[PDB]
């Protein structure tokens, strides 16, 4: 993606503040509740029947941390989102059969969790810089679909 | 919302479809699988080689349903009731994919019915596909 | 469909917005323009600068309509008729932009109601906003 | 846009059959009909009251050819759509204020026009070649948007 000096620093700053461990479990948790259809990729996860069940779910928790862990590593290679994610891109397509649209969903849910976690610190311009990253990560993961 | 002109235009075009509904439904899905490769993620358990009995069976099922939808255009919700639950509770296909399938059906129809596919019928079909997709999607959450 | 629980989540959240609705309207707008530059194309006659009165003035109009939508959650189509007419016949804003504004809305809500903005409430607000956009575009064709 | 040599060829091969003015008027009119909201740029054009009026609109007709004229010219540059449409991307954004969505819509109308025109010849594999081409041009007309 392309980000202005100002946008790169917005992104990085805010992210060093993030505890991935718990922002991931929230992002995934919220994905599963707001877009329940995404629940299809997680039948082995136990009970996802209630927001409460989904937020308290430990596999969700475990998984969210993982996802975001990866997401994190991407922030570090913002310059070449594609190269970074190809292996996961390939995995996502070939073995997981995860519709790339689910990447866009999570990305939007991540932004909401950010705004929610940081309140007013997460300003419009910050939001925008973060919207280009999410979009770029989603394209980075959709990149190897065939 | 489908105007009465709309339904007239849908009932007419689909009529022409007639007996090819099945085959046009397979071609549509082959069209989607080809242009929008991501739709495949939902049929990893299908042999998606062109002509597969699976894609042929599936397209047939899809068409029936459209015809069911044409036949009951003044009460789609109720008619696709069962399909709606299936989509929302089991298959859980992302709602954007419907739009891609709509487009492929529209191209299948465009290519099969040179005569009927006027600006108007085109407008009406699209609205129709839009409505069908809305209904199959309405019980998502 | 907006469940009794949804309407209760929505009215409740909107309840917290209170008199800052205008304000959150403006910010949401601001969020949209900044994150989705393409929405700006609909407002070449405004000064889309940060702190802009116009945006401010529009932010308030937008917010009041949602306030109204909320008041009438069981009767949105009627309440928003002149709005649905206006966007459909005069403004002609592409339906895709409604999803963009809805997200910025959510985001402005997340950042303003830390306590309120629960997963469940995030969920109803998203449904509600999908319903609103559905109403507003229902007359496009 | 990434097209295999075979995809470029189906693209050009079929295009040579295409009468620009004709398909230009057709696609543009069909756009304005199917997606009425698109008529917003076109008030000066005169009567757009009905499908018949639209499709018979000489203004629509003339705007249609100019548009596909450009399209047509851009197929000779499948390798640098971006470079080709940069200037027009800017004009659309700065002076015309055309939501890029209209480009994605026009592309689908186009594809439908080709299918109506070509019948059987417009095969599944051909469609896909052209879908890419249409995503290609839309992404390129949208690239200089700010
Ligand atoms: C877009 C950001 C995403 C990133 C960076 C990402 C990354 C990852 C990684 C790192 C793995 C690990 C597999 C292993 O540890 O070997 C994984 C697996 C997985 N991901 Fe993603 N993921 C993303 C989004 C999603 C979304 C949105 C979904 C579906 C809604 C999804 C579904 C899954 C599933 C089902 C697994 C495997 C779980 C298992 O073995 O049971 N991912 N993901
Ligand atoms: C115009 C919209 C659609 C119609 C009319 C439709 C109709 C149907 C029907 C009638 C069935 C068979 C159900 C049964 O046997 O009881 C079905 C199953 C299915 N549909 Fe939908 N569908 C549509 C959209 C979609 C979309 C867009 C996708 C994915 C891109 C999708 C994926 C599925 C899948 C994966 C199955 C089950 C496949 C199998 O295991 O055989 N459908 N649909
Ligand atoms: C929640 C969804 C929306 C709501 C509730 C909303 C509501 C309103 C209201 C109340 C007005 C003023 C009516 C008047 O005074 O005549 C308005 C005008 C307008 N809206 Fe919408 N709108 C929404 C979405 C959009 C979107 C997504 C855009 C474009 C990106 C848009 C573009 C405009 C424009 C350009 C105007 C008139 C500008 C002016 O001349 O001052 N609206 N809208
Ligand atoms: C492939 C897609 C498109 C291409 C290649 C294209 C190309 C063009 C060209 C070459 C012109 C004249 C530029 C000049 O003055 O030098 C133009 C003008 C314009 N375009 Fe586009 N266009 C596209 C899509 C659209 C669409 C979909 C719309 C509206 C929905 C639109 C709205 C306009 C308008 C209103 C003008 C000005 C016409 C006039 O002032 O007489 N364009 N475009």
């Amino acid at each position: 993606v392309h980000l202005t000096p100002e946008e790169k620093s917005a992104v990085t700053a805010l992210w060093g503040k993030v505890n991935v461990d718990e922002v991931g479990g929230e992002a995934l948790g919220r994905l599963l509740v707001v877009y329940p259809w995404t629940q299809r990729f997680f039948e082995s996860f136990g009970d996802l029947s209630t927001p409460d069940a989904v937020m308290g779910n430990p596999k969700v928790k475990a998984h969210g941390k993982k996802v975001l862990g990866a997401f994190s590593d991407g922030l570090a290679h913002l310059d070449n989102l594609k190269g970074t994610f190809a292996t996961l891109s390939e995995l996502h397509c070939d073995k997981l059969h995860v519709d790339p649209e689910n990447f866009r969903l999570l990305g939007n849910v991540l932004v909401c969790v950010l705004a929610h976690h940081f309140g007013k610190e997460f300003t419009p311009p910050v939001q925008a810089a973060y919207q280009k990253v999410v979009a770029g990560v989603a394209n980075a993961l959709a990149h190897k679909y065939h | 919302v489908l105007s009465p002109a709309d339904k007239t235009n849908v009932k007419a075009a689909w009529g022409k479809v007639g007996a090819h509904a099945g085959e046009y439904g397979a071609e549509a899905l082959e069209r989607m699988f080809l242009s929008f490769p991501t739709t495949k993620t939902y049929f990893p358990h299908f042999d998606l080689s062109h002509g597969s009995a699976q894609v042929k069976g599936h397209g047939k099922k899809v068409a029936d349903a459209l015809t069911n939808a044409v036949a009951h255009v003044d009460d789609m919700p109720n008619a696709l009731s069962a399909l709606s639950d299936l989509h929302a509770h089991k298959l859980r296909v992302d709602p954007v994919n419907f739009k891609l399938l709509s487009h492929c059906l529209l191209v299948t129809l465009a290519a099969h019915l040179p005569a009927e596919f006027t600006p108007a019928v085109h407008a009406s079909l699209d609205k129709f596909l839009a409505s069908v997709s809305t209904v199959l999607t309405s019980k998502y959450r």
